[PDB]
RNA sequence: AACGCAGCGAAAUGCGAUAAGUAAUGUGAAUUGCAGAAUUCCGUGAAUCAUCGAAUCUU
RNA sequence: AUGAAAAGCACUUUGAAAAGAGGGUUAAAUAGCACCUUCAAUGAGAACUUGAAGUUCCAUGUGAACAGCGGUUGGACAUGGGUUGCCGGUUAAUAUUCCGGCACCCGGAAGAGCCCGACACUUCUGUCGGGUCAAGGGUUGGGCACGUUGGGCUUUGGGCGCGCCCUGGGAGCAGAGGGCCUCUAGCCGGGCAACCGGCCGGCGGCCCUCAGCACCCGGGGUAGCCCUUAGCAGGCUUCGGCCGUCCGGCGUGCGGUUAACAACCAACUU
């Protein structure tokens, strides 16, 4: 047994890391009993497995997250979480086509009369 | 704790399923012999003075059930 | 007078020799009620008139019986470590050679150890030693052990037996590469250096400063890099009282002050311990080792389980050191909750593994020494060591 | 040798007070070393400690006085200190009388001794203070039933 | 002189950039010149030392000693090489520490890293040259 | 022309709650179930106290939660240790943590199971 | 704002039961008071390093 | 704000300790992290510690500081521990919360607690016996006859025994004597030794004879209990008869005049 790697737990399905954080969570238990009254190189290895639980943790949470984002691709309207963020007045601006739109009176002053690359002489 | 006068009483009292235990205690200074049976809710005593009595009460009540003597000074 | 039936009863001869494992009881090998003597050194240059001294000869005579049983202990410690010399290798495991070395003393001394008093007449002095690589003294397997000894060992072994509270201590190490090898000789070299050294009215001091200079003169190749050898500072050769394996006053193996004498009539281990790392060692591991202190606190425990408990350490160990194994074979079941508590209190010591840094290499060699009235005698010494 | 948690402790166990326990001046090594309720009880077993007997407070001389005073010896004016309804209430002494006479009017009337209308009439004369005791009322009824049976024409 | 605006030339802001630097820039701090040998080998100038490799001490009390790093102890600015001890009382020996600034590299500890890191900075110096000498 | 009132109180009439059914989840995912046994049960406790409670009342005493219940507790000790419990009486120390006295079944006996759980060895 | 989190910490700093932090990217041998690791670089890569686009985030 | 770098002081010695004197590091230490009484015990030291006599909680330790004197002591310091509807018990420190029992005149209940004892006991551990119920007032006693209820006790009659003592079988166990064979130890003759002959200790498994304790099966006798009839288990006499000289109560004439008398029990108050 040893420290867990983040580099082969990305390429485990969900079943198979939900089993390695288990096994993670029950030896970090047993291995935080016999803390009380020694001190040596037993606890190297509690700080390494709660560490280890957490690598694990991420993992699955974020080949949750991104299946969530596939599922919900081409939907109006994603989980509140799931939506970007970027500040609460970014969310209420206009949005970039709304913000550009011209009525019909000033879309045929700029058809015809844009301004113009123009020199002048000396 | 609750008293069975009749004799009777006292077997069946013994006989239904809840009856964890019983006891025969010995009171020489008066000749009183009590038999108690626990049951699931409450401790029943009957008050015997004939001595002959006894003897037939303690083997016709069914052999399940635990009886002990109640030795002076219990333990701790 | 009534003429009863004597049938012939065929005076069985004594054995004469020994068995693998040793089985034969001392006795029976020794038909004269003689065990050998030790090596026996005359002291040095002030003190060599001591051996001719009229006076000190019969002073001496006075302890004959505690020479003589002690002589015999000596004796068992040869056998024993002669077989041991001859048993250890590569792929042995420790259960295996514990329980070995265990029955050959037992049996040899005449006492299973089962029945009280019987471990307190004669037997082991200390829990045997089975101790790898790093791990320098006080290592031993519990029960269910499964280690086996591989090829890259080294393994020291630690032979503790007493006779009527006289405790033979004695120690060697093994090791089966040749790169390892230069490590014995350099402790041995110190351990029989101790040896012209000791004596009485010697200071101790001179003894350790003497250590320093012939462990650092000494290197050892290994896996290329070159190492020199260093006294592990922190340990130190002790005196032995009856029952004790320990006493008050020490013979460091650097160079102090102490202007401390080794006496007429003392006892003395004399250790070495060479080490390529730092020269110190700390505690770690699981502990196996334990001992009852003699300065015990008299505490009025509160834990019924540690209440028995150390009244059957007292009657079937007293102050010996034992070990969990030599609780097992009493018949206490489930025991560690008193012994740990007993621990915590302070009544009893547990000895936990000594090591030095990883990835380094000790040796350790151990003789005892009686200092008689007339002369030194390393009643230890063999042909081995 | 600090032995103040030996004397809480025994006194504890004892069922007495702290200033009743005794420990054996001559031992206190092995009370020093008792730390706990089970050494300090197994000392009282072995009578290294001992619970001191109460101090004598005795009612003798209490009994004594009262004595005297059931023949009269200590009852002089000197010897009184409050007032004579302090000391004996007249309305205990009128509740006292009333049953008295009242009982007795009782008891005449169930045996026949006198009807209803005289113990009627003297249930009154009672109430009215006219018999300063039990004697009178008796002395009263006899002359008065002596009178009712003297008219016999 | 300082001409570009974004660098300040200002004591007060040197010292606490210098003193108060994280771990990863302490090492670029604590560089040593290379031997004449590997000079002209590698053609660079100063590495960041690292741990392993053999350095002589040419600044100090401890001059012409040479011997491998044991520890580049970075929070003190120090570095640690073989057999440069001092007694204390007790007289157990502790490393003495020296600036990289006061050695010489006279071994390289070869990593496939440090192969990138000599085959970075040897390219750049010639590639200046040929811009430089056009 | 209108329905009749026998009574001068007018009420609001009933109307239809439709229950909610939302085209999107306000939280994409159900949190995983917080305080498991794991989380509940700390260490447990090797004091002098703790240990006498083994041998004589048959009871462990552990370190758990300051914010789990004792329905918790026995939950947890049952799907981790395999230990029964009769009762359990907890309390909250001076230092924040929770003490969980919980006594075994008389079938079993204590002191093997510190043994066995490894609660003391 | 409160309460917790470090192998050994009370404060500060940092973090939130994934707790003196996790993931990802960069760099490339350390951390340091004592302990305790990693490549042994051919994937695998210290540190309270830098960056930081992914997450956790107790009351 | 010591010093470039802790190199921050090894070791010896005096002192209970703090520290001092040497010695050492440094370029520099003119840079040292301040850059009420008596006795006894404990202890360097006792008026204010202890025994006997007259989070502050708990345990262990303790240099300085504090406790306006001291301090070995502490609510101070250091390090551990402690807080889980009645009775009894349990802890150094929690209990109506833990453990046990039991619940929401008699049973509980004497088996509990409390006093006395005896023997053991290093401690793991106690064990077994005994007890522990002049005036001011009350309560009884009302009788004879008759009838009726409990019949308090006894005799006869009827029913149910097995307490003891006498007789048959067994079970388990204990000890003394004799027989079978197995292991260990001492003495004598012989024998190079091995081995062969005689005496002696521990044996020590099995069989036979004698003495003692406890248990089971089958046959005899009571000695105890329960029920009825008669007397109240009775005494006197004409010997017919009479008294009911048994206790307890209830109903009908009385008598109620000296119960205004006796006995018994009780506190206090001029």
């Amino acid at each position: 047994n040893g420290k867990v790697k983040a580099g082969q737990l990305w390429s485990k399905n969900k079943e198979e890391l939900t089993k390695i954080l288990g096994e993670l969570k029950t030896e970090l238990s047993q291995l935080r009993i016999q803390k009380i009254s020694s001190s040596g190189a037993k606890l190297n290895k509690i700080h390494d497995l709660r560490k280890s639980i957490a690598r694990v943790l991420t993992v699955i949470n974020a080949k949750q997250r991104a299946q969530l984002r596939l599922f919900y691709k081409n939907k109006k309207y994603l989980p509140l979480d799931l939506r970007p963020k970027l500040t609460r007045a970014l969310r209420r601006r206009l949005s970039k086509e709304d913000a550009s739109r011209v009525l019909e009176k000033t879309k045929k002053r700029l058809t015809h009369f844009p301004q113009r690359k123009y020199a002048v002489k000396a | 704790p609750q008293e069975v006068s009749d004799i009777k009483k006292f077997i069946e009292i013994c006989r239904r399923k809840d009856a964890s235990s019983a006891r025969i205690k010995k009171n020489p200074k008066t000749q009183q012999i009590k038999f108690k049976v626990r049951c699931q809710r409450f401790l029943y005593t009957l008050v015997l003075k004939d001595s002959d009595k006894a003897e037939k009460l303690k083997q016709s009540l069914p052999p399940n059930l635990q009886i002990k003597d109640v030795p002076k000074r219990n333990k701790r | 007078k009534k003429k009863k039936k004597k049938k012939n009863k065929k005076k069985k001869k004594k054995p004469t020799q020994q068995s693998d494992p040793p089985r034969v009881l001392i006795s029976h090998l020794f038909p004269d009620g003689k065990y050998p003597a030790g090596e026996e050194v005359e002291y040095v240059n002030e003190n060599r008139y001591r051996t001719t001294s009229e006076e000190k000869r019969y002073l001496d005579n006075m302890q004959s019986e505690f020479l003589n049983d002690y002589r015999q202990a000596a004796e068992v410690h040869r056998q024993v470590r002669k077989w041991a010399q001859g048993f250890v290798k590569p792929g042995k495991s420790l259960i295996e050679i514990s329980e070995g070395i265990e029955d050959s003393v037992r049996a040899l001394v005449g006492h299973p150890g089962l029945e009280e008093g019987d471990a307190l007449k004669a037997g082991m002095g200390f829990p045997v030693g089975l101790s790898i690589n790093h791990c320098a003294a006080h290592y031993n397997p519990n029960s269910g052990n499964k280690i086996v000894l591989q090829q890259d060992d080294v393994i020291k072994i630690d032979i503790g037996v007493h006779v009527n509270g006289r405790i033979v201590d004695s120690a060697f190490t093994m090791a089966w590469n040749d790169q390892f090898n230069p490590l014995l000789e350099a402790v041995r070299a110190a351990t029989n250096a101790g040896i012209r050294e000791a004596g009485i009215d010697a200071r101790v001091g001179e003894i350790g400063g003497v250590i320093q200079e012939v462990m650092e003169s000494y290197e050892v190749e290994i896996n290329g890099k070159t190492y020199p050898v260093k006294p592990i500072r922190n340990l130190n050769g002790h005196n032995i009282l009856p029952y004790s394996i320990h006493g008050t006053k020490s013979v460091p193996i650097v160079k102090t002050h102490d202007q401390t004498k080794m006496e007429e009539g003392d006892v003395f281990a004399i250790e070495t311990f060479g080490s390529t790392g730092k020269g110190y060692v700390i505690e770690s591991g699981e502990v196996s080792h334990y001992a009852l202190r003699g300065d015990a606190p008299k505490v009025d425990l509160r834990l019924s389980s540690a209440k028995s408990l150390l009244n059957v350490i007292k009657r079937h160990f007293g102050t010996l050191p034992f070990c969990r194994r030599f609780l097992d074979r009493l018949g206490q079941e489930k025991y560690l909750l008193g012994l740990n508590n007993l621990v915590s209190n302070g009544i009893v010591e547990d000895y936990p593994p000594l090591v030095d840094e990883k990835g380094s290499y000790t040796a350790q060699f151990e003789h005892t020494i009686l200092i008689r009235p007339t002369v030194k005698e390393v009643i230890s010494r063999g042909d081995d060591y | 040798v600090n032995l103040r948690t030996q004397k809480r402790l025994a006194a504890s166990v004892l069922g007495c007070g702290e200033g009743k326990v005794w420990l054996d001046p001559n031992e206190v090594s092995e009370i020093s070393n008792a730390n706990s309720r089970q050494s300090i009880r197994k000392l009282v077993a072995d009578g290294l400690i001992i619970k001191k007997p109460v101090t004598m407070h005795s009612r003798s001389r209490a009994r004594e006085l009262n004595l005297a005073r059931r023949i009269g010896r200590h009852r002089g004016f000197g010897k009184r200190k409050g007032t004579a309804d302090a000391r004996m209430p007249q309305q205990v002494l009128w509740m006292r009388r009333q049953r008295v006479l009242r009982r007795l009017l009782v008891k005449y009337r169930a045996s026949g001794k006198i009807d209803k209308h005289l113990y009627h009439e003297l249930y009154h004369l009672a109430k009215g203070n006219t018999f300063k005791h039990k004697r009178a009322l008796v002395e009263h009824i006899h002359r008065a039933k002596a009178e009712k049976a003297r008219e016999r024409q | 002189m300082k001409v570009r605006p974004t660098v300040s030339s200002s004591r007060r802001k040197a010292r606490k950039a210098h003193f108060s630097a994280p771990s990863s820039v302490r090492r670029v701090i604590m560089s040593a010149p290379l031997s004449k040998e590997l000079r002209e080998k590698y053609n660079v100038r100063s590495i960041p030392i690292r741990k392993g490799d053999e350095v002589q001490i040419v600044r100090g009390a401890h001059k012409d000693k040479e011997g491998k790093v044991t520890s580049v102890y970075r929070l003190k600015y120090v570095i640690h090489v073989e057999r440069v001890t001092r007694e204390k009382a007790t007289g157990q020996t502790v490393p003495i520490g020296i600036h990289p600034s006061n050695v010489v590299i006279t071994k390289l500890h070869l990593d496939k890293d440090r192969e990138n890191i000599l085959a970075r900075i040897k390219a750049g110096r010639e590639q200046v040259a040929k811009a430089k000498g056009k | 022309k209108t329905k009749v009132r026998k009574s001068t109180t007018f009420h609001r009439p009933k109307t239809l709650v439709l229950s909610r059914a939302p085209k999107y989840p306000r939280k994409s995912i159900p949190h995983e179930p917080r305080l498991d046994e794991h989380k509940i049960i700390i260490h447990p406790l090797n004091t002098e106290g703790a240990l006498k409670k083994i041998e004589e009342q048959n009871t462990l005493v552990f370190i758990v939660d300051v914010k789990a219940n004792k329905a918790q507790i026995k939950q947890a000790l049952k799907k981790l240790y395999d230990i029964d419990t009769v009762k359990i009486n907890t309390l909250i120390r001076p230092d924040g943590t929770k003490k969980a006295f919980a006594r075994l079944t008389p079938d079993v006996d204590a002191l093997d199971i510190a043994a066995t759980k490894l609660g003391l060895v």
